[PDB]
Parts: C-alpha cells; sequence; structure tokens
C-alpha cells in the first residue's frame, strides 16, 4: 500500500486469503475374450498338431 | 485260436494336413505321400492310409 498525502484518507491494508480445490475424472476401458478362447488357454486336450 | 489283433489303430494327421484343415476345410489323408507320387508321375500307391 502507497502513502498517503495530506488530507487525503490513508489506506488500510489488506490481507488476502483463498483456497483451490482438486477435480476427479476417472476413466475407464472394456476388453472382452470369448469363452471358446479361454477354454483353450488353459483346458488342453489330446495334443494334436 | 484266432489270432485277433490286440490294441485300437491310430491315425495321426501330418504336419502339412494342419494347413488345408485351415485354409481349406479337408484333409487328404498322406498329403506329404501325393506330393512324392507325383513328383515322381507314379500312378499307383501301395496303401489308401
Amino acid at each position: 500500500r502507497v502513502a498517503s498525502g495530506a488530507g487525503l484518507p490513508t489506506s488500510r491494508q489488506t490481507t488476502i486469503m483463498v483456497t483451490k480445490y482438486s477435480e476427479k475424472s476417472p476413466i475407464t476401458i472394456p476388453f472382452e475374450l470369448s469363452a471358446a478362447c479361454l477354454t483353450y488357454l488353459r483346458e488342453t486336450f489330446e495334443g494334436t498338431i | 485260436t484266432v489270432s485277433a489283433p490286440a490294441t485300437y489303430g491310430n491315425f495321426v494327421l501330418s504336419p502339412e494336413n494342419a494347413v488345408t484343415a485351415i485354409s481349406y476345410h479337408s484333409i487328404l489323408a498322406d498329403f506329404n505321400s501325393y506330393k512324392a507320387h507325383l513328383t515322381s508321375g507314379q500312378p499307383h500307391l501301395p496303401n489308401d492310409s
């Protein structure tokens, strides 16, 4: 604050306070596997070419 | 006293058969044998698998 002259009202000092806030925004992607695909992944039948 | 066979037979697929089973949905027994007979020109097969 600047200092004032004669006959003019002076300036009171002013502390200021403020606050920011965070914002949420999540994401998601689906990926799918056919059961026919999984069944050859784990089960294995008569081992043939 | 008949001399009957003691065990079931087995008919393994050829690694060449795996290709024509996929691309052509078809299996011609002993695909490795017909390639050699057409290469040799010989018309007769000793046995038909």
